[PDB]
RNA sequence: AUCGCUUCUCGGCCUUUUGGCUAAGAUCAAGUGUAGUAUCUGUUCUUUUAAUAUCGUCCUCUACCGAGGACAAUAUUAAGGAUUUUUGGAGCAGGGAGGCAUCGACCUGGUAUUGCAGUACCUCCAGGAACGGUGC
RNA sequence: AGGGUUUCCUUGAUGAUGUCAUACUUAUCCUGUCCCUU
């Protein structure tokens, strides 16, 4: 019906599972047919996803920038925080 | 509630002499003065912005009524 | 009683009102089905292929201009699953242990080559690897 | 013979409200036409 289930998160960030278990963040702006996904702003992260580990949150952080990543290798995706207002 | 009317304004001054009047009281962010195009000269008024609100108010209290325009001046919120 | 204002009834004006004629001018009747118009109710836009039609150059004719032919893609519509998108070619598969196999530079000595090139690598002889990668 | 102060912004202009369906009355459409009980 809708097809909105993607279009809904469009702009958002959004944390995003790949198939060797990396993990980007980066603002949603576009898919495709393939899931082939367009991430403004993105950062891969492979240690951990924080749930405020006291230790520290954030260990093999990398910047990124713009990135498209191939639908083959996306898993899953969750919404990480609201639209960036820019 | 960040813009501000000002009224009753001797005619000559421009942009760069309202800049030089008002920044004494704080750092100012924007200065608008309408324009006729047919004579290419502003209508008598401007508005000022400054950044920081107690700052317009020491403005507003000194300048009110002030010397080299020698007039009163209006001041309100534009809208 | 008289003068003035206001209810209420009534009389007179009310043709101010029926603006011709002929054979009373003549005659005396309906149902169904479709199409068009109007009104009311409900809900939508902007910011590849098939069919049809027809500025540049060359040639010919006539007096730079005009006409005729040929050549170079363009426009519209649809995607009810058949190669460039929306009815899928993807899927599934990695821990085990605290020595073994294979390859590659490599480090020491010594030794050979003196030629005009676009490159898995590049002499050889002996010694050395508490070296590096991969698999179990 | 004599003198004085209050503007919401502020153009040279190639998409907007519709559309569709149903119901009620003709310059069209066809008529010369009928039922029902003892």
């Amino acid at each position: 019906g809708k097809s909105s289930k993607m279009l809904q998160h469009i702009d958002y960030r959004m944390r995003c599972i790949l198939q060797d278990g990396r993990i980007f963040i980066g603002t949603f702006k576009a898919f495709d047919k393939h899931m082939n996904l367009i991430l403004c702003d993105c950062d891969e992260f492979r240690k951990i996803k924080p749930k405020n580990s006291k230790q520290a949150e954030r260990e093999e952080k990398r910047v990124l920038g713009l990135v498209l990543l191939r639908g083959e290798n996306l898993v899953s995706m969750t919404v990480e925080g609201p639209p960036p207002k820019d | 509630k960040r813009v501000l009317y000002v009224g009753g304004l001797a005619e000559e001054v421009d942009d760069k002499v309202l800049h030089a009047a008002f920044i004494p009281f704080g750092d100012i962010t924007d200065i608008q003065i309408p324009l006729d195009y047919e004579t290419e000269k502003h209508r008598g008024f401007a508005f000022v912005e400054f950044e920081l609100a107690e700052d317009a108010a020491a403005a507003i209290d000194n300048m009110n009524e002030s010397e080299l325009f020698g007039r009163t001046i209006r001041v309100n919120l534009a809208k």
